[PDB]
């Protein structure tokens, strides 16, 4: 019942821009900080970019700093990654993630217990 | 920015062995670690949290231990659906960062 | 409105322990503070953990049995079982009572602590209102109040702004 | 013009386990849980023990020929025997009620 | 030709201090019988040293 | 340069558990709270000594030997030490853990303590840089760090000339 | 004349564990805060009966006797009895001391509240002596008095007379 | 050996003034707050008036407010009640009640472990 | 004002019946509670203060229990020289109350 | 190994002037405080003067106050007293002692562990 | 100036007695009393420091208590070499002060 949705990825030339959406449900997404981390094809995970629940806090990797912007839907409980002037190291498999909730409280630095099947964006 | 170096890169067993998998970190990050299971295609699986706190659904063969610098994933006997690709994930602070990965393979 | 820890807690702060709450000309919110979370978190998992790990019991055996004829060895062997029987209870009842109130005074401490970083740091650039909340004697921007709950807030940068607000209330 | 409010620090290794933390290293700590042993045999209170030589208690009790015998008054603190003395009944019986009798006979003024 | 005011039949315990973890029997004026491998009491302060 | 307790501990303060560090004209040093780490060492030693000299115990027997028919005896024998053996391994664990805990924030407090002693006798003749160090609005020379460190520092003595100093700042 | 927490305890407060002493153009006298004194009542009253309470025991017995050859089992009896007093002879002593210093730290933490609700209801309308008592920088006629006691000081209705009388003291 | 006794009480027409006295020994009064609580025919108890230990401080409830003043005699160990404006739903049987102390100290707020006889007052 | 509900009204019973009565605040009164006993044309005596500690004097018959709102006085076993009027009041605040009044009679 | 050792003493006329030196061996001399112990003949030991261990701060009793004058050197290891104005009650055997230290830290004020042979000091 | 009285001045002895010897203090040295032993042309040993705590070396037939204001040194089976005089000192603040000193001689 508890899952994500990614959606958004695809070919795209360099320098071009693309809108990643995650879509929640099964638990209260506006509780939550979020988070997207991607996968190059053979190499490891890299986080890139974290909101926090009310939208007010965004925290980003420097590989990503000036041409990603993370944001929210409260109604739609929908996850955005905007993704401006895509270069060919941009290409991975991108997932949202959620950090895990510990003694009630959704703190925004913790492990990700929930992720999606992931979207695949190509640079090239 | 913390950095995550796993050890060792691959390694290869066969069902019922003992596998170790060691996270080592630049810098204390108390308990703030996590391990992952992936398979080919497959998004990451949260198997330890607090660096050796199991999640729910995990079978018990799985543990972590460590504290501060060092932390060690141990798989006390291997199964079949036991071989992938395993990743150490820092949470101590902002950039989170993983291992470089642990991918564990049939001889 | 909107008041501080004096008067008790907040439904509103949800990501974090202990935390923070704003208002200037740009808009308001909750934000935690993360990292105090963060130390106070491990504190309370080790002292659960230590409560639970050490005790490390020997093997605990059910082979309490003597014959007919030795009932009193039998009522030896279930004193001996009473005797721990009162031990552990009266222990584990006062332990988890003397935890218990050290658990909420380290939860109290962790929130003054919180209290007197940013007491220390507006100095005489705000006045304290006695409830937990901070009246800055100068417009603190977004920035600004990100600086106070990072611990960079300069009280130089706005002292000037700040003593003209001051011999105003004067 | 400065002054600061500060404490003591120095290079020792010694760490300690709090209720909440482990392993916080400290500037001195004190151990109270002893875990050597001279591995001696020693007076209890400088009170000698009674030696079996190669005796059990029995045997030497009983006066086996083989045994030290009492000569005179003597006291002790407690009674070592060897583990598998090479003295013991000599003539093949039960010997009663021996635990009773260490009770009796292993601190004697 | 040693004095204690403990023994045990591998050694003397010769030690005031409150627990020991050398042997579950012994005779005499003793510490309490523990299985911790270490006791270690805090005296000094935080050893934090600023860089 | 040399900041305070609230960023750690001083390898230069040798002569005593908690203490100051000034710097005027005439110089700089480290010097220890004498009296402060007088109290402090005999609570420590008082502490230890009573975890210590309260184990008044009966008289220790290994007198534990039943006959060859008399097992479950002796099975009851080794249950009994098997119980003490988790009482008391479970009681001192904690105890030290309890302990350790609050002897760290002993020193906390002691260390606290001389902070606040300080900061009400500058009152607003020094300015509170955060760290543990104040900023004296005005010259303290050799005989009023004594002063202050002696608890005889007179606030009305050096008030206009740190009025005059705090005026330049804002 | 007149000193505060500091210094020591007052003879005069009679009616009350914690309280406050007043000197003005009307008179002086003391007085008890009657609800932090029924707080930490409740709390002194709750740890004893705990402590008392808690200790819910089995039925005890005084059957400890064994036939003539049978001095082995009566010895292991004797020897149950020495190590359930030693168990409890030694939690029982640093039980006491243990919650007698914590009980006295429970009584400073409750003066050092009221000392800091009072200075932060003051703020600068009134100089801290660093005795435990303030200097207020204002006439304060027994209505002021009533209303730092009660919590209700407003800090902006002496605000200027204060300024006034705190820059002839610069 | 430790008892009040109280006097004043009588007969009054309504809008008259009356004063109480309650006589106290066999314990140091001058340490002990006192209170007044009267007790209509018929009725419960209800308290009308305290006052701390040295006199400085005095409580009334809101039906005695204005028209009761409570005060004591320190050299004479005597514990007073003036009712002016007396009204018929004043009628009463009036009693001087210690609080009790506890842990040493004598907490004005507390149980009342000594009381009176009682006075009458009948307003008609 | 605090005021305190005392229920019932009043109770028959006769005499080794058990007896309860409560009483019931508007807000927390934590333990400062007291119980009386006023025989007529005679001042209330006081039984229980604390909300449940026995006065000296009284027998151990007479009993109190509860904490914050909730209080409750029980007779375990009556006596002929039980029959009175109980009240209880509170001492958490001025102005002091009492509830209504229990007046335990003969059936 | 752990030693000190006196010297300068000697037959001196009234109000004349010593030095009196103490050369430490073994320890970390600069890192305790040290102290000036003199016994009169026939008489009690007297604490007549102390320094800290960096020299900043130095104690004196009554006695000799203003005539005394404690110091220390660090690259030499020794400890000095400078005797002016000295007095027939000045006569005595002089020590030089050093504090015990506690927990690891050098308190100054405590028992003295180490003393030397002395030195005599004869004022005639 | 904390004045520090010793008594007896002196007292004689066999070997193998009880020797007891007291110091008082004019106000609250808390456990900052030290004992020391003085052979005559020999300078002062430590022998207690802390009032009670035996120095490194020092036969454990020496002992010493008291707190405060109060303090005994014990000897508890008197030597040919205990035979000297005996100073207490305190430790609690500036000036030190010692004892009046006491001869321990043969009879
Ligand atoms: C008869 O009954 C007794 C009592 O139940 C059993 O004895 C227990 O046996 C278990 C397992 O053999 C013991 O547990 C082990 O303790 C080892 C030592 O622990 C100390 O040191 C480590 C650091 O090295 C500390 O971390 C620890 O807190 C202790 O201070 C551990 O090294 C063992 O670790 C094992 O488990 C972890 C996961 O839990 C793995 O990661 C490790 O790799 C390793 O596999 C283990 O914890 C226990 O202490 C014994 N207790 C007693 C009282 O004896 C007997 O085994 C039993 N007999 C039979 C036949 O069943
Ligand atoms: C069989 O086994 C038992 C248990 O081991 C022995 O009993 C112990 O005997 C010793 C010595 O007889 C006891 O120790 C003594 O306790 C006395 C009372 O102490 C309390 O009161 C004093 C104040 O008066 C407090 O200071 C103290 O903390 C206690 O609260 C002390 O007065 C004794 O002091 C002696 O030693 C000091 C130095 O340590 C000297 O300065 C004194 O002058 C004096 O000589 C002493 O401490 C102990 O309490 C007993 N314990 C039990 C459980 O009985 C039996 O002696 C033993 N039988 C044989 C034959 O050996
Ligand atoms: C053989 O020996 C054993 C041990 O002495 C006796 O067992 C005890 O029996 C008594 C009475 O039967 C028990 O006390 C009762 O406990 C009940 C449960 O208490 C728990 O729950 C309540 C809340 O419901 C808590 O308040 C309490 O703190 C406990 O957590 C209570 O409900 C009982 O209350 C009774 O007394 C109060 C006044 O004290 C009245 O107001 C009540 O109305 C009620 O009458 C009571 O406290 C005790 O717990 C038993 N202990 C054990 C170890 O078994 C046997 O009775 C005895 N056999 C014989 C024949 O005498
Ligand atoms: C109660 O509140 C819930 C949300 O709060 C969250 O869950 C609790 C258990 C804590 O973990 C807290 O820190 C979290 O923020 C709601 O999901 C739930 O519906 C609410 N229940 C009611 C009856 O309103
Ligand atoms: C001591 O003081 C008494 C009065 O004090 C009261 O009683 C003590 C026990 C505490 O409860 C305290 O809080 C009270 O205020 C006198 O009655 C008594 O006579 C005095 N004793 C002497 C010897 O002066
Ligand atoms: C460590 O430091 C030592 C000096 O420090 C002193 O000794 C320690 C044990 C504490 O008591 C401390 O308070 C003291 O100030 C040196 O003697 C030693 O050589 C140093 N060791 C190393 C390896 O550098
Ligand atoms: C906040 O104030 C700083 C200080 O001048 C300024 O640089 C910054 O631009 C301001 N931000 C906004 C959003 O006004
Ligand atoms: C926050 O504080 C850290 C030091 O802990 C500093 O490195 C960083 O630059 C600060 N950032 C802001 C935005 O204040
Ligand atoms: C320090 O200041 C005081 C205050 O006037 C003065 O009396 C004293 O001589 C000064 N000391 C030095 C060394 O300047
Ligand atoms: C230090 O304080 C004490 C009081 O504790 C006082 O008697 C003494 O004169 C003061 N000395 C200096 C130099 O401040
Ligand atoms: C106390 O001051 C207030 C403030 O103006 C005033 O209203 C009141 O009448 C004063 N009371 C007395 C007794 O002077
Ligand atoms: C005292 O404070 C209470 C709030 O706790 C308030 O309702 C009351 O009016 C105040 N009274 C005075 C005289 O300050």
């Amino acid at each position: 019942q508890v899952q994500l949705v990614e959606s958004g990825g695809g070919v795209v030339q360099p320098g071009r821009s693309l809108r990643l959406s995650c879509a929640a449900s099964g638990f209260p997404f506006s509780s939550y900080g979020m988070h997207w981390v991607r996968q190059a094809p053979g190499k490891g995970l890299e986080w890139v970019a974290g909101v926090s629940y009310d939208g007010s806090y965004k925290y980003y990797a420097d590989s990503v700093k000036g041409r990603f912007t993370i944001s929210r839907d409260s109604s739609k409980s929908t996850l955005y990654l905007q993704m401006n002037s895509l270069r060919p190291e941009d290409t991975a498999v991108y997932y949202c993630a959620r950090p895990s909730a510990i003694f009630g409280i959704y703190i925004i630095l913790n492990g990700l217990d929930v992720w999606g099947q992931g979207t695949t964006v190509t640079v090239s | 920015e913390i950095v995550l170096t796993q050890s060792p890169s691959s390694v290869s067993a066969s069902v019922g062995d003992r596998v170790t998998i060691t996270c080592r970190a630049t810098q204390g990050i108390s308990s703030w670690l996590a391990w992952y299971q992936q398979k080919p295609g497959k998004p990451p699986k949260l198997l330890i949290f607090g660096a050796s706190s199991l999640q729910s659904g995990v079978p018990s063969r799985f543990s972590g231990s460590g504290s501060g610098t060092d932390f060690t994933l141990t798989i006390s006997s291997l199964q079949p659906e036991d071989f992938a690709t395993y990743f150490c994930q820092q949470a101590h602070s902002f950039p989170l960062t993983f291992g470089g990965g642990t991918k564990v393979e049939i001889k | 409105a909107i008041a501080g820890f004096i008067e008790g807690g907040w439904q509103g702060l949800i990501d974090g322990w202990y935390g923070y709450h704003h208002q200037n000309s740009e808009g308001s919110g909750y934000a935690a503070d993360k990292e105090a979370t963060q130390k106070a978190v491990d504190a309370i998992t080790t002292k659960v953990n230590n409560i639970i790990d050490k005790m490390n019991t020997q093997f605990e055996s059910t082979a309490k049995e003597f014959n007919k004829i030795e009932m009193r060895i039998k009522h030896l062997s279930d004193r001996v079982d009473d005797g721990f029987l009162d031990v552990w209870s009266y222990n584990a009842e006062l332990l988890v009572l003397l935890e218990n109130e050290r658990t909420l005074d380290f939860h109290d401490a962790n929130v003054n602590n919180l209290y007197q970083k940013v007491k220390v740091q507006l100095k005489d650039n705000a006045i304290d209102m006695g409830n937990g909340c901070f009246k800055i004697l100068h417009k603190c921007n977004n920035t600004c109040m990100d600086d106070i709950k990072n611990g960079t807030y300069n009280y130089y940068e706005y002292r000037k702004e700040s003593h003209l607000e001051k011999q105003k209330i004067d | 013009d400065q002054i600061c409010i500060g404490y003591h620090s120095n290079n020792s290794t010694q760490t300690v386990n709090t209720l909440l933390e482990s392993n916080v290293p400290v500037t001195s700590s004190h151990s109270i849980l002893e875990k050597e042993h001279n591995g001696l045999l020693c007076k209890l209170k400088g009170k000698a023990p009674l030696d079996l030589i190669d005796c059990s208690l029995p045997a030497w009790l009983m006066g086996n020929p083989k045994c030290d015998e009492l000569l005179t008054a003597s006291e002790w603190a407690y009674i070592k025997e060897d583990p598998e003395p090479e003295n013991g009944i000599c003539f093949p019986g039960d010997f009663d009620s021996l635990e009773d009798l260490i009770l009796l006979v292993s601190n004697t003024d | 030709d040693c004095d204690t005011i403990c023994q045990t039949k591998i050694g003397a315990i010769n030690s005031t201090l409150p627990f020991q973890n050398i042997h579950q029997n012994a005779i005499g004026d003793c510490p309490k019988y523990v299985k911790a491998q270490e006791l270690v009491l805090a005296t000094g302060l935080r050893n934090n040293p600023i860089k």
